[PDB]
């Protein structure tokens, strides 16, 4: 397996993000006090945005992934046509353990929990074979596949980049939260347009899967898409946050959506709305 | 995969010397390519880096432009010379290369052969 | 009026074949943890199994247990020697609970436990079943411990050595028919439940009744 | 530079298991997550034992796990047979741009 492709750095802050359904009840007209797992309001999240050069003046830099998995995360990509194609959530990355290789191609999601090899540096190589060939995806993020569970081979998890209307199109956003043995993944691909950081508004996120698997995930990363030619100049914006045990006051609206919130604990004014 | 570097050399104080080291076994132009140095029964030290994709030719700060590293794709060698060498080296130099397909991260393995340029007075 | 027990329509019986009767359980130290989802729960086998020694139901009632279900369940394996067959109980501590396996102090589960002695047991001894003699500290809850570290029983850093003041953690008992029904090698599957905060997916196959509404129901909907 | 210092010597005996110390700036440490620990035989070029912090490679019989805390790095040799009275050098990617070696941990086992 190679390794190509490096990552910068930047922060910025999640004005409000990280709501989501905590369980699927129709509670309509219902101001919830639910405390869980949440993102606290206008944290500090990261602005990875991973960047690969063709390859030439390799200029000594060192190679520098990596990243924690405290409590869930919040990666809220932004890039509009699919290049972000999953993620790897382990403890190790190695033979030793488990780990999880969600890969989204065109018409399936693979999620694989397995005892892989990944290397310092996974990505999916989609290469041309002939003049058109279709695409066709290979491995140089694992090369083990040893002793492991079965697949989930699902729908596609991020949609097709329904971008018809000429717009900047969906703020994906999942929040991947591992509890009591569980996998919790929510989305929503709420649209923006041109120039956009997360705005205001309090929009909810929605349960995907509930992976039944339990493993010690501790560390993850996410898998970039590189279009073989030595690969073009790719491209990703990470926004990975990190979640905090936070109550939350939901303010269900009248068809069961959740609409406004508030973390009980950024203000004091925020806690006396929370207290009521 | 074994490389290979040349013999042992010998120079007067206050001199230059140039030490070279041939790649085989794989893909020369993909993997970097490193430069180390230990006195006789001393810690090692790291020059730096000859990515023969194109000459990035690093050194630390203590050699800062007195050490000029040179690749050739064509015979799949690594060239490393020096200046002003007057007995503050005369060690064992090692070509260098790092577990890692493009861009490098500082691990090496298959350290070359061994030359021990030797200066004194 | 009329009794409603909709259920989800399926038959796939959920995995005892390879639960009790199974080729030879786990040591008490590595024990086994297979979930159990989307199938149909069919505990009549359990009682179709043997008389047991114990089946003390920390959850909910045997007789109870055949018709309510829950989210997913996990059966445990275990093989242990005879004093410690009442450990498993939730809230002691031995040479098993607090070095071994220990349940939650609000289990809500079920504990088995019947004889292997004559079924699984050498004339010369097995010792293929360990247990976690010595551990620094009391394992948590539902915490599968594996490791093998000297425990440090002296003031010289021990470091993996075997001597005096160095004992291994796992050690091993004797297992041979030469021993007293009453402390002989006992054979233990601990069953575990949630509270139905989330649907139910696994249970009895209580026959789905037709849906009536507008004039009375006895609703069940899985709770 | 050379801020990476560890211990000049160390003993053991056969069978033990002795752990031998990184120590040096603990921005390059604490900083960064990357170590290393390439064995020297003596008389002949050195080669890696583990890569990474407990990244072993190929060929090295599972017999060193690493560790980290802060500024702290170690094998943690299984048996520390005879023919590991090789001497050891650890090493860490700065928080500068270079790389930086440490010197000593010259083993000596049982047997004089
Ligand atoms: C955001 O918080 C991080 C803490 O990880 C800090 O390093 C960074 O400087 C902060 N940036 C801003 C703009 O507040
Ligand atoms: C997409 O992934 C699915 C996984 O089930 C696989 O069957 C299919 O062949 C893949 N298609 C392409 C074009 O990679
Ligand atoms: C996986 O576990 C099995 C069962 O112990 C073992 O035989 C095998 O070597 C392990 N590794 C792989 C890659 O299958
Ligand atoms: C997960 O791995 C870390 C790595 O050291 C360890 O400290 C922790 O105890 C592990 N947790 C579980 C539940 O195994
Ligand atoms: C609920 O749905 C109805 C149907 O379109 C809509 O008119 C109403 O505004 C919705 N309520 C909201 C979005 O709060
Ligand atoms: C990049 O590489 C080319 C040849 O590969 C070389 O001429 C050029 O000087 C390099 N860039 C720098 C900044 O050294
Ligand atoms: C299940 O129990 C029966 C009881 O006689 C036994 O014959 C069979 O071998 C058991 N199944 C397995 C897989 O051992």
């Amino acid at each position: 397996c190679v390794n190509l492709i490096t990552r910068t750095q930047s922060y910025t802050n999640s004005f409000t993000r990280g709501v989501y359904y905590p369980d699927k009840v129709f509670r309509s007209s219902v101001l919830h006090s639910t405390q869980d797992l949440f993102l606290p309001f206008f944290s500090n999240v990261t602005w990875f945005h991973a960047i690969h050069v063709s390859g030439t003046n390799g200029t000594k830099r060192f190679d520098n992934p990596a990243l924690p998995f405290n409590d869930g995360v919040y990666f809220a990509s932004t890039e509009k046509s699919n290049i972000i194609r999953g993620w790897i959530f382990g403890t190790t990355l190695d033979s030793k353990t488990q780990s999880l290789l969600i890969v989204n191609n065109a018409t399936n999601v693979v999620i694989k929990v397995c005892e892989f090899q990944f290397c310092n540096d996974p990505f999916l190589d989609v290469y041309q074979k002939n003049n058109k060939s279709w695409m066709e995806s290979e491995f140089r993020v694992y090369s083990s596949a040893n002793n492991c569970t079965f697949e989930y081979v699902s729908q596609p998890f991020l949609m097709d980049l329904e971008g018809k209307e000429g717009n900047f199109k969906n703020l994906r956003e999942f929040v991947f939260k591992n509890i009591d043995g569980y996998f919790k993944i929510y989305s929503k691909h709420t649209p923006i347009n041109l120039e956009r950081d997360l705005p205001q508004g309090f929009s909810a996120l929605e349960p995907l899967v509930d992976l039944p698997i339990g493993i010690n995930i501790t560390r993850f990363q996410t898998l970039l898409a590189l279009h073989r030619s030595g690969w073009t100049a790719g491209a990703a914006a990470y926004y990975v946050g990190y979640l905090q045990p936070r109550t939350f006051l939901l303010k269900y609206n009248e068809n069961g959506t959740i609409t406004d919130a508030v973390d009980c604990a950024l203000d004091p004014l925020s806690e006396t709305k929370c207290t009521l | 995969v074994q490389l290979v570097q040349s013999g042992a050399e010998v120079k007067k104080p206050g001199a230059s010397v140039k030490v070279s080291c041939k790649a085989s076994g794989y893909t020369f132009t993909s993997y970097y390519m490193h430069w180390v140095r230990q006195a006789p029964g001393q810690g090692l030290e790291w020059m730096g880096i000859i990515n023969p994709s194109g000459g990035s030719t690093s050194n630390a700060q203590k050699f800062q432009g007195r050490v000029t590293m040179t690749r050739d794709t064509f015979t799949s060698t690594v060239y490393m010379e020096l200046s002003s060498l007057r007995s503050e080296d005369t060690a064992v130099y090692y070509c260098a290369r790092d577990i890692a397909r493009g861009i490098g991260e500082y691990y090496f393995d298959y350290w070359g052969q061994g030359t021990l340029v030797t200066v004194s007075s | 009026t009329e009794s409603i027990v909709r259920f989800p329509n399926i038959t796939n019986l959920c995995p005892f074949h390879e639960v009790f009767n199974a080729t030879t359980f786990a040591s008490v130290y590595a024990w086994n943890r297979k979930r159990i989802s989307n199938c149909v729960a069919d505990y009549s086998v359990i009682y179709n199994f043997a008389p047991f020694f114990a089946f003390k139901c920390y959850g909910v009632s045997p007789t109870k247990l055949n018709d309510l279900c829950f989210t997913n369940v996990y059966a445990d394996s275990f093989v242990i020697r005879g004093n410690e067959v009442s450990q498993i109980a939730p809230g002691q501590t031995g040479n098993i609970a607090d070095y071994n396996y220990k349940l939650p102090d609000d289990f809500t589960g079920c504990v088995i436990a019947w004889n292997s002695n004559k079924l699984d047991s050498k004339p010369s001894g097995n010792y293929n079943y360990l247990y976690r003699l010595f551990r620094k500290s009391k394992l948590k809850p539902f915490e599968r411990d594996i490791s093998t570290e000297i425990y440090q029983a002296g003031n010289k850093p021990c470091n993996g050595v075997a001597g005096p003041n160095c004992y291994s953690p796992l050690q091993s008992y004797g297992f041979r028919p030469t021993y007293g029904v009453g402390h002989q090698p006992y054979r233990v599957v601990v069953l575990s439940f949630e509270l139905l905060h989330a649907p139910a997916t696994v249970c009895g196959p209580k026959k789905s009744t037709n849906l009536v509404k507008n004039k009375c129901v006895n609703f069940n909907f899985n709770g | 530079q050379s801020a990476l210092t560890q211990t000049a010597s160390v003993s053991g005996s056969p069978g033990q298991s002795i752990t031998i110390s990184c120590t040096g700036t603990s921005s390059d440490v604490g900083g960064y997550n990357y170590v290393s620990w390439y064995q020297q035989h003596p008389g002949k070029a050195p080669k890696l034992m583990i890569y990474d912090v407990y990244k072993r490679p190929s060929g090295v019989s599972n017999r060193f796990s690493g560790s980290k805390s802060g500024n702290t790095a170690s094998l943690t040799i299984s048996g520390l047979q005879a023919e590991d009275e090789a001497d050891y050098y650890c090493s860490s990617y700065t928080t500068s741009s270079t790389l930086l070696f440490g010197g000593g941990t010259k083993l000596t086992v049982l047997g004089q």
